[PDB]
């Protein structure tokens, strides 16, 4: 019956790229330009390599949201599967327009 | 051969979702989302469109799996005025299919509430699901009654047809081969719903292991109906039936004796490995043993008959006579989970973890299926295939060894599943549909976003 | 100003598990790592320290919650091996006194010993308390400790173990009969397995407003008459034990679960009971018991039965006076009766965690009566799954120890724990197809 006892450190250098995507996004907040995560994906991915792709994608959605709420949401109608990528990968919602605050 | 697949469950009006449709993936649908967002309920609308039975329907809390003490938990979810849940299929034969439930609450005294079943055929691929119940007035929705989707389509190409009796809904699923069963009388529905239910909650389904054999065994009406014939032509035979229980268990035991080997390389946490060992009661084995080699005749209802021959084995406790002709009571089924210890030990919830258990149990009910729709190749035609779907709501119990083997198997055998991560981490195959309720006016409004492709 | 606390379970012999310590966290302690690896089963223990009573004991599966199938094995067996296993805490009085408190454990029944230890030094590692170099048995180790300085106590009855406990400064509860412990063990189990606990809600009164014994030794002698003071009496009964919760209320306002931003409990009146303390209030006309028996035969009800003592004697115990109720806030209609099947998943287990504190607090507050004024028992629940719960969710309990002077010990399957807190990782391996966990922290 051996015991000793090893801690082991986390480091996840994921809160940089969330600040860094918070106020790329927040950037959107100051000026009435909505949000359009088929152009804010389109185009973020590109720096990032494919590796950590789909990462990225969740916090660009997870932020893009509490900042505020697309308006044709109340006016339904089905949002068409905006593409990305030149593979498949893809993303769903209508552009985020009102703002929360 | 081509096999059917859903494409979509759009909720209306339903609680703080106004008109949201969910794309459904070839595999997993992942429901991402914080604590009290709409994940469960989301499939709730689900159930509901497939089950539209208000006695089945019960809603309990993932705090209370084994809950014999039947408020519910249809009603809320959706508001005041009309709303629905919709499914989107796509038929063996490209064939889109509409197969819905309308519903509307009702005077506020009691929570109440009612139900219409519906389909829509040939709806041009061209118009969304969520633009069939919608019009434009003064910019702000307003949903239609099924009075109203009939007059829109009266005269069209479109064909609709409002149902009066869940059976009518059902069947007709089920001939486009949207449901596996036969959900003719109203005792099959609670096997079935309760099989959906048991995907939920996650583990081994109680309920599906006493009567473990009422779901996995054809009850032939082939067998009861031509044997007795037999008899109506002998009057005017012997171990002939013998014969045919040991080739007819033979058969079905070659049945299950392939669907195990579906299930092998499955790994969740120590379970390496879930079977369905069909053992004969000896009861009933020196009996089959008995009609076979030994021969002490008495000729004077086979039936009747056979009867006196259980008196013969059986030093212990007509009806006996009948009964003992179905293949099922010459057996005893069981469910066995492999691990590193003691090689296979029968499935048990209190000596099994939280994981262990739901694979079990989720692999249990991947066997009630592969049983239902191949049993009935028959009454079904060669071109057309039903679909496998399953739920585990709060999927996060499941770590990544353990759901990530959920995967493979899906993939393993041709299935679809609607999991949720009350979590946001989760598995990159597949459709991921993130939530977040918000707060406009003191009113209810989850917040949908898309992503698929990535892999 | 003092504390009690928690610093360490202890395993030994058990399956997958030679003997482990696990330090108990300052405020919070959590589990994490592959499906089926040692969590629940390191608390299975935890609960088995606190009460072996076999015939409390049973371990069913999470995906079971409400059965009440006691017919298969109450599951605690096979989580051990055979032979010689043991169940130990460690945990520190306000007066500083470490406690050592455990038992022995060893068709398929489990036989099971308490015992105690007492002062015994801190520079020794209770692991080797009990290992030698193999375990040596009861029996060696009771001359171990005798003439050196300890005290190992062989109980009898384990009425006595808690009896001894709550002395000390643990139990928040006096564990006097069976009655006092089953709702014991079931609110330990409502913090395993989370939610609104079915059986409390359904008996509020009896976990929450204790009874004042003596209201009836007292009245009954005497006459061997009165008047309106034995209705006096409840009235100040209930609005102090009505003020006594309206505190433990004003404490869980700032709670955040999925839609849920608060839990209550509305202490009611009655309808019936009521009329009665408004007719001997000021009121009169023609046991003691017994009269009010017939007193309540004028307001006219439903249900009617009975011996004029037996309901005298329901109507001396406060408590049958008020009917309680809990409820949940939301943004929505807000403050509504609280429902399982209202609240989402996550919603459950806060509301439900909730109630436990009022239990708790209750409790705790239900005995600084008979115990030490210098000592402040010790509170802790559990909660496994606790994946089911969003950081937001997760937040809160914290937040809420911070605000409740207590210790939590969670388990998450998820591979993602928290940060705030010593955290452990466990994995399982099959080592000459002998169930080996490796236990490492992060
Ligand atoms: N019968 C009901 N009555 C009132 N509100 C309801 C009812 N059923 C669901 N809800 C609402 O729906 C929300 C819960 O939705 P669910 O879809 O269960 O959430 P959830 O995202 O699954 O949460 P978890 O299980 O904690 S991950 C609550 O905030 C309620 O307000
Ligand atoms: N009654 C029992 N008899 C024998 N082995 C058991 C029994 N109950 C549990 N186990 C073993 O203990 C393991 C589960 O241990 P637990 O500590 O409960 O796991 P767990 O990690 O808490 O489960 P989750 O919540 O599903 S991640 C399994 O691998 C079993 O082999
Ligand atoms: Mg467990
Ligand atoms: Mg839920």
């Amino acid at each position: 019956l051996p015991m000793a006892l090893e801690y082991e450190s986390l480091t996840d250098v994921q809160t940089q790229i969330v600040t860094a995507i918070q106020a790329e996004l927040a950037h959107f907040r100051n000026t009435a330009q909505p949000i359009n995560l088929g152009a804010v994906l389109q185009e973020q991915l590109a720096r990032y390599p494919q590796s950590r792709h789909f990462d990225v994608a969740r916090i660009i959605v997870d932020q893009a949201v509490k900042l505020g709420m697309a308006s044709q949401d109340h006016q339904a109608v089905y949002p068409v599967w905006q593409p990305i990528d030149d593979f498949s990968a893809a993303v769903q919602a209508h552009l985020i327009d009102q703002y929360d605050k | 051969i081509a096999r059917g697949k859903f494409r979509s469950l759009t909720l209306i009006n339903w609680n703080g979702f106004f008109a949201r449709t969910f794309d459904f993936d070839e595999l997993v649908t992942t429901l991402s989302g914080g604590n009290g967002a709409g994940k469960s309920t989301t499939m709730a609308g689900f159930v509901t469109a497939l089950i539209p039975d208000l006695t089945l329907l019960n809603f309990r809390n993932t705090t209370e799996a084994g809950s014999t003490s039947s408020d519910k938990g249809l009603y809320g979810k959706l508001k005041a005025g009309v709303c629905y849940a919709v499914l989107e299929t796509v038929n063996s034969r490209a064939q889109r299919i509409i197969t819905g439930v309308r519903l509307q609450q009702i005077a506020g005294r009691d929570k109440k509430v009612d139900i219409r079943p519906f389909s829509l055929q040939n709806v041009p691929m061209t118009d969304s699901v969520i633009s069939l119940f919608t019009e434009q007035v003064a910019n702000k929705a307003r949903v239609l009654s099924l009075n109203d989707l009939k007059e829109k389509f009266e005269e069209t190409a479109v064909t609709f047809k409002p149902y009066h009796s869940i059976t009518d809904y059902h069947s007709f699923m089920f001939d486009l081969g949207i449901l596996p069963k036969r959900l003719r009388s109203s005792s099959d529905r609670n096997k079935f719903y309760k099989l959906i239910e048991a995907s939920l909650y996650g583990g081994i389904s109680s309920v599906i292991t006493k009567s473990l054999r009422d779901y996995l065994l054809p009850e032939n009406s082939g067998v009861r109906q031509a044997f007795q014939d037999m008899e109506a032509a002998l009057r005017e035979s012997a171990e002939s039936v013998a014969n045919i229980l040991r080739k007819t268990i033979q058969r079905e035991q070659n049945r299950i004796l392939q669907l195990n080997q579906g299930l092998q390389n499955i790994a969740f946490g120590q379970v390496k490995g879930v079977r369905l060992v069909v053992n004969i009661r000896d009861t009933h084995s020196i009996l089959l043993n008995a009609l076979s080699d030994q021969h002490e005749q008495h000729k004077d209802s086979f039936s009747e008959a056979l009867a006196m021959l259980y008196k013969r084995i059986n030093p212990h406790i007509q009806t006996i006579g009948e009964e003992l002709l179905d293949y099922r009571n010459y057996l005893d089924l069981e469910v066995e989970t492999l691990r590193g210890a003691y090689g296979w030990m029968r499935a048990e919830s209190s000596a099994l973890s939280t994981g262990e258990a739901i694979g079990t149990g989720m692999s249990i009910l991947l066997m009630v299926v592969q049983s239902w729709e191949e049993e009935s190749r028959r009454m079904r035609a060669k071109d057309i295939l039903p679909c496998r779907l399953l739920f585990l709501d709060q999927a996060a119990r499941l770590d990544a060894m353990s759901i990530n083997t959920l995967f493979e198997l899906c993939e393993r055998l041709d299935m679809q599943l609607l999991i949720a991560a009350p979590e946001n981490i989760s598995p990159e195959r597949g459709t991921t549909y993130k939530l977040v309720r918000k707060i406009l006016a003191n009113q209810e409004y989850v917040h949908v976003v898309g992503l698929k492709g990535f892999g």
